[PDB]
């Protein structure tokens, strides 16, 4: 009628052993846990959406700052901006944000990204 | 007979401590005295003998750390720092006494332009610090006074426009009159919130050098190791992440990373000072404990 | 010279892989559905199980005694030719000492295979 | 190809529903759920009697029109009880809602009331009492009316028989201690009574009839801990016992049972049970006990809306 069996069992896993020693140094519990690949990447895809969340949320405060840029910088001194102000002034201009960026280095390998490191 | 002062951002703290008293006991009278009872994020910084900034370790004794009491006339002087930094502040920090101490350090920050910030956002967190120190904004009780100390706003935002003195604080009293149904702690919360998105937030900054001898910025973080081009701080060039990195190591000036995928080559980069290398490895350490406990909430309770 | 090292030696992991998808069974579509439950996390919760009972009696040591008072005070009536075998067990448990978790606590408090063996034996 | 008339009994009412003719077990049971506001849905199952005489639970992704349903004695109508199959290990942990908290109060009262589960004398008053509480609200002198009870359908017969007392005795004694209770909502008396409900002997534990390689005979107990072994004239105490997470493997092939222990160097063990259906609800029992073993010990995987 009906028959079934278990084939493959696998696993992936981070294996966490917590050690008051020295560092941070609090009693705090469950002291040794584990957590799967997949429950890691769950709390990933839902840290990313809380902060798209937040910035949908602050889309008022988001066009206001914009605002406010224009409206001040005909009264800008470029021979006093910084380097830093340069640079956040061509992120903004390419469109770039502090999450985007990052997220898009770790897409790449850990293979490529050492050797990436290494011909800087 | 120990002779102690402790100062956070918030308050200060003068007390005696048995000659036997540990790091440990200090730090737990520090907390329990102010009511904080996520301490993970904080530490005891101070000067050493060699004019080294440390931070207080746990479990040797407060006299065998090599605090310099000479210029102090005899009291062992710390600062109550944040040494850690939340990933996402709105999820993570429970305590108003958390929030407040976070909110303090991070403005103090963002005004002495230890991390940069852009001059319409300093503008919105002004806006937020004014609610903070002042309340809800009231036409009733609004004096212009509130506004007019020049401590507001980076020195770095002003010093680029041609603008005066009132042109920003009428700049500022527009948003701080826009968003008032607001408790103060909501607005330190929207303070943090905005801080956080700043590309300097959260990085520690150490200068190091590749095989190539190559100037780079090594930026330890709450999510891995940022890794900059000598004149671009905001921006990191390549990153690895808190679970892709193994076993992290020094001798001399050598720093040698591995990483859990066994296939790829270990990383080298130099870091000159000794001191600050031993620094390196202890925020590695503890942004990488946090890291996995954020992971598993009620490693995080109170 | 050296003041100070370290080594780490061995890395042991005792631990349930709770793969639980359901072809029949319990059919809701929960998360996560593939879990590990270390050893000492199984021990917390068994620890922190037996606080929440011992706390239960405690926070009712006022009815366990409104109930023996009332016990007692309904006794000269009992017809004992109209009780039950389980009558008989309960208060031959009763005067024992004995309560459901005691039992089950000493009971799985030997190994498995004394158990098996002494099921074997019933 | 002609709609499917049922009737499902929860423990508070009866619903009436027509199905497509083709609707699956999981399509009844959703909507039962979703018509009642129960969220935590694993404790639940819908029982039938079926086209042999057997007292068996749907099954979910089977069509109810090929579940051997019994349809001539009822005018052809499917007849299914709404019952918690699976019960908590602390009620006041893990029962979230309260029609949850609801469904099983009256379902383990029912338990004893009927004496499906012993019930010592002086508890059955006390829960007597919490239950006037939870029909009438807290006691108040105003409304009580001298009557407003009765004995014999508040107190399990076993109890009544067993005392020289008349019911007017008993009634007095439940009023006495109604008047006492520190006045709770209805609901925060429905979970004081599964509080002293769960720490019965019996509660909870689905009992069958088995023989080990001896042919004692025995009681199997499967429960939400474990798997229980009871001699056959003591269904109080167990013998010895067998906890979730030290078995690895349950089956039965005809009539025997073979257990395998997670610990590989301690030997299987075997028992009989005579009715192969028996079987396999001895078999359902263990594997949805086990999962909600491991799940309780995972707090996310119990979570609702």
């Amino acid at each position: 009628t009906a028959g079934g069996a278990e084939l493959t069992t696998h696993s992936s896993h981070y294996l966490v052993q917590g050690d008051n020693s020295s560092g941070i140094s609090d009693d705090f519990e469950p002291k040794e846990f584990i957590l799967t690949d997949n429950e890691m990447e769950q709390i990933t895809n839902e840290m990313e959406r809380n902060h798209l969340d937040y910035l949908r949320n602050s889309k008022q405060v988001q066009s206001q700052l914009q605002t406010l840029r224009s409206e001040i910088a005909p009264h800008k001194i470029e021979e006093n901006q910084s380097n830093l102000d340069i640079l956040s002034e061509a992120q903004i201009k390419a469109g770039e944000n502090k999450y985007s960026t990052l997220k898009k280095l770790k897409s790449g390998s850990t293979k490529a990204r050492v050797a990436f490191f290494e011909e800087l | 007979s120990l002779s102690v002062r402790v100062s956070t951002f918030d308050s200060e703290l003068e007390f005696k401590l048995e000659p036997r008293a540990s790091g440990q006991d200090l730090f737990d009278l520090v907390c329990r005295t102010i009511g904080l009872r996520e301490s993970w994020y904080f530490g005891l910084q101070y000067v050493d003998t060699r004019s080294n900034v440390s931070w207080l370790k746990m479990e040797k004794r407060v006299r065998d750390q090599r605090v310099e009491l000479h210029a102090s006339n005899n009291v062992y002087v710390f600062s109550f720092y944040a040494k850690f930094f939340p990933e996402n502040v709105s999820e993570e920090l429970i305590q108003e006494i958390t929030q407040h101490l976070f909110f303090l350090q991070v403005k103090q920050s963002i005004l002495s332009m230890d991390i940069y910030c852009r001059p319409e956002a300093s503008v919105l967190l002004a806006s937020y610090a004014v609610h903070v120190q002042y309340g809800p904004y009231d036409y009733e009780t609004y004096k212009d006074g509130m506004l007019a100390g020049g401590e507001l706003l980076p020195k770095g935002v002003t010093d680029q426009y041609q603008m005066t003195p009132e042109m920003w604080e009428e700049r500022i009293k527009t948003w701080y009159m826009d968003h008032e149904p607001m408790t103060r702690d909501e607005v330190e919360m929207e303070y943090l919130k905005i801080a956080q998105d700043l590309d300097m937030y959260g990085v520690n900054y150490f200068p190091i050098t590749n095989k190539n001898k190559t100037k780079l910025w090594l930026g330890v973080t709450s999510v891995g190791l940022n890794i900059y081009d000598e004149r671009d701080k905001l921006t990191p060039k390549t990153t690895f992440q808190w679970n892709e990195i193994r076993h992290v190591s020094f001798d001399d000036k050598k720093f040698t990373i591995r990483l859990v995928d066994a296939k790829v080559s270990n990383f080298i980069f130099y870091s000159q000072d000794l001191h600050i290398n031993k620094m390196i490895l202890d925020l590695c350490k503890g942004n990488h404990d946090l890291y996995m406990r954020r992971r598993k909430p009620d490693t995080m309770e109170i």
